[PDB]
């Protein structure tokens, strides 16, 4: 059950806190990859997604409820 | 009619005496009778 | 009542606010529990009011247990589907969701319910004033010098 | 009756939501059939009070038999149709649905209808005050020195 | 109480509005937490109104101590639940947020349990006017001279 | 029902006197009764 | 109180019209302190009108010093959650902005409780009328002469 690493960033150089979430578990093909909250958005932001595994990673979408 | 019929009382809520029960049994202590008013879901629904 | 953990009201009022259940595939996150947690204890807190208020079996944390999502709480049957209600119409506002109608509806009469055998309870009559007195038809409290009731005391 | 466990009243509920029934290529999975039969019991453990509430036919399962979900309730036959409809309009806030109006009217007179019964029976009236005299026309309680009416006690 | 601090108030307040928690991606910034903070202090001043207002344990930051977010307030357990509700809706303007309603109702019951109490015991009668006689049977205040009421002094 | 009746007095919220209290206990030392009008979350609803 | 210059009245205002803070990554412009100054003056003044008016502890610069921002206030801790609230509603005009109801709430609030203790102060009865006797049961100043009372003077 390999996790993955999500931060945000606020000047667009050095990224914040690294979130834990699994993404993967081996013999589960039906699961939702989520963080329930992300807070406010003081000036401009954007998100990161590192993945550290042995095995194929397939991500496609990321909505956001902006409101 | 007169020995088993009821006597005249107001008809209150349970909430709307939610405190302030000492008040309404006769000890005549209080210069004034007090109600709430707000309410946790609803807003103001008890009234005087 | 299968509800007996404080995780259970928890994970009940995070299930009917649609947050995280298995009607929808997705998962507690342990730190909404801890905040839901500390959110019901404080709205516990509240309608105690240390006894004059609302009187429902409840246990407060002493907080010498780390953990308090895991001990038992002294809820009375009848009380669990309000508070598990009441909690999942308090947590709505941390996230961006509002509670649906039913869901307050329920809540208002889960808090009635709570509230009405105290109330049944409470409603006692004041003894008869200091200066009245008792008749001559008494018979035994008029012979006995004890013409006058006590008072309120 | 065709209803008789818990589980058939879970299914009649998600049956009258359009959630699940027999006809249907998807359906539910366990975990929330365990999840509504805990709210049945909740909702019916707060119409009750303690006996001091809504009366009706029903057994509590007393957790020494793992699954609640299996066996027998005591409903009568004419509470059946008012039990599932309550907990189908209670369910609907656990998915994204809410209730049809006329569940919810279906809901009403079902309850009403369980309590009009217990609302009958329960209306008695109080016995003659401590100090009424029985007058001069019983002329055998009169004879036995027995004058007054005993009381409430 | 794991709300023993100012800045647990302050806390709290900002996770009811969603603006930033323990989970959340971003966070706020000292310089906010101050201002906050600074904000409830002068909320907390302006009920107390000297002694006359609403009484509720509270100690204020004395300034010799340089952090006032450090320092423990001497909140009882009950008004937690009110004043960062409070604290939550006074801070909404501040951002561009608004607080939602369930927030506005659960600071008005709030401020209603916090003042029910002192108003209970506030209620108190005024003694005797000075021209008010005392009659024959009381038999020893009259019997001692002293035949008038002293009067509200 | 002499003896046990509560008497004859008004019926008060909390806060429509939240101030002003020592003005309803029958000394006779003001011209006038006072109540106060804005609330901070609602915006005016005690009354006269 | 930590609000002790004016210049923090100043900036506590803007920072709830949401002009300038730390909470938005604005800054504030001197010249916007000084009109804010300017304006919080003139507000000051038509309130406490000679001493006919809300009476509320404050020092009226006379110039002497230029700087006028940097300068302490008098106002009691009491005040202050209402001086910058009302302040800042009156800010707004001056940019296209205009206050949300809340800010509006908090300063009637601040202004009532401001004015409340004055009108308890000043609501006294006027004396006795000139043409008016006192009774025989006085006995002292009906012995001295002094039948009548004085008057209003």
């Amino acid at each position: 059950a390999d996790r993955l690493f999500l931060s945000a960033t606020t000047d667009g150089i050095n990224y914040g806190r690294e979130q834990m979430i699994e993404q993967n578990e081996p013999f589960v093909y039906d699961k939702r990859v989520l963080w329930k909250r992300v807070g406010r958005i003081r000036r401009l932001i954007g998100f990161k997604l590192r993945v550290i595994t042995k095995s194929p990673v397939t991500l496609s979408g990321c909505q956001i409820r902006l409101e | 009619i007169v020995a088993r019929t009821p006597k005249k009382k107001p008809f209150f809520w349970p909430e709307q005496i939610a405190g302030f029960e000492h008040m309404y049994d006769g000890n005549d202590d209080y210069p004034y009778y007090l109600l709430n008013r707000t309410d946790e879901n609803s807003g103001d629904l008890p009234t005087q | 009542m299968q509800i007996k953990t404080k995780g259970d009201l928890v994970r009940a009022a995070l299930r009917k606010l649609g947050v995280a259940s298995d009607a929808t595939l997705t998962d507690v996150e342990p730190q909404s529990m801890q905040d839901a947690v500390d959110d019901l204890e404080a709205m516990m807190a509240e309608w105690y009011q240390d006894g004059k208020g609302i009187i429902t079996g409840y246990v407060f944390s002493d907080d010498e247990n780390p953990p308090a999502e895991g001990d038992d709480h002294g809820l009375r049957s009848s009380a669990v589907s309000a508070v598990f209600h009441n909690l999942a119409c308090r947590i709505a506002p941390d996230y961006a969701l509002e509670a649906t109608a039913k869901i307050i509806a329920t809540a208002k009469y889960g808090k009635e319910l709570l509230y009405k055998q105290t109330a049944i309870s409470r409603a006692k009559r004041a003894p008869y004033p200091s200066r009245m007195p008792t008749g001559s038809g008494n018979s035994f409290a008029n012979l006995n010098e004890w013409h006058y009731f006590p008072g309120e005391q």
